[PDB]
């Protein structure tokens, strides 16, 4: 039976289909929670901000200029 | 018997017709159309029946035509093990194919992982849907492509549009390059988001003069995160002063032999 199989093919098809839409909303919505995340943020308390709005990160990668005083300032003066 | 078992397999889709007696055969078969209209045939009635030839089929097989009218069916997602399976190819087809899988997929980090393995692509069209991509992280990708594409410049420019909380600055580090990076920096200081700017300048200290720091510091009459910056300025210059000195003794010592 050529017509109930190619029922079936579409019964497959749309069975697929309907995930698909279904995972899309799911990811959808995941990236509309994580975007609020990307939306929830600014742009002692001057410290409090250095490391809140822009929050350097000091690596292992300072091999630029052998710039040590940022071991200092994250403990002297920035986020202090 | 060969033949005639292709022929009483497809001719008679009534009545006389299987999907799995064809998987032997066609090792002494020399087209390959023959396997495409098995796989049509079977699309056309038992599309859940593919995996089994599409592991078969796997050593001789014309994947561009196969992923053309897998795209033509639409079954790409369907077909998608027999993708797993070809995408080590790196071919444009199957590549392409996996992008626009990631694209309606608005998958990235996979996607990630694969434009990094795979790279038989341009970077152009890639940025343009990924900037649109709803995701910082999407548009992201889009600049880092451009490296990718080693055309710098307009993808930290990139961050400088919207990923400004400190993903400008994400991107200022991977700059790498000077005489941008100065007035880039100014701009930033036109805004009020210098509160961090010494990271902001250290992300890319590398070829920084701090001459034009201490003017523009002076222009706004500003000192914090120069003050550091001022302290890794002398720090550096200390150091500098010091090993000249050094060398120097070592130099008019050693005149004298």
């Amino acid at each position: 039976t050529e017509q109930e199989w190619r029922e079936k093919a579409k019964k497959d098809l749309e069975e697929w289909n309907q995930r698909q839409s279904e995972q899309v909303e799911k990811n959808k919505i995941n990236n509309r929670i994580a975007d609020k995340a990307f939306y929830q943020q600014p742009d002692g308390t001057e410290w409090e901000k250095v490391a809140q709005l822009c929050d350097f990160n000091p690596k292992s990668s300072k091999q630029c200029k052998d710039v040590s005083r940022l071991r200092s300032v994250l403990m002297s003066l920035k986020q202090t | 018997e060969y033949d005639n078992a292709i022929i009483t397999m497809m001719n008679h889709p009534t009545d006389a017709w299987k999907e799995g007696q064809f998987k032997d055969i066609i090792t002494k078969v020399a087209n390959v159309e023959l396997y495409y209209r098995a796989i049509q045939f079977y699309l056309e009635f038992k599309p859940l029946l593919l995996n089994d030839l599409l592991m078969v089929l796997s050593p001789r097989l014309d994947h561009t035509r196969a992923v053309n009218y897998f795209s033509k069916v639409k079954q790409l997602p369907l077909v998608k093990p027999y993708l797993r399976s070809v995408q080590n190819h790196n071919n444009k087809s199957v590549n392409e194919s996996l992008n626009n899988l990631f694209i309606t997929e608005e998958d990235y980090q996979a996607l990630r992982t694969s434009i990094d393995a795979y790279d038989n692509f341009d970077n152009i069209s890639l940025a343009q849907r990924l900037e649109k991509h709803e995701l910082i992280e999407f548009r992201r990708i889009a600049a880092y492509l451009f490296k990718g594409n080693n055309r710098w410049k307009q993808s930290v420019e990139l961050c400088k549009k919207d990923s400004l909380y400190k993903d400008a600055m994400q991107y200022a580090s991977e700059s790498k390059d000077t005489e941008l990076a100065e007035e880039l920096l100014q701009w930033f200081l036109q805004e009020e988001k210098r509160e961090c700017f010494g990271a902001c300048l250290f992300t890319c200290y590398d070829l920084l003069r701090p001459d034009v720091v201490l003017e523009t510091a002076w222009r706004h009459n500003i000192m914090d995160f120069a003050m550091p910056y001022f302290i890794q300025v002398m720090k550096e210059y200390l150091t500098k002063v010091d090993k000249l000195d050094a060398s120097e003794s070592l130099r008019k010592e050693e005149e004298q032999a």
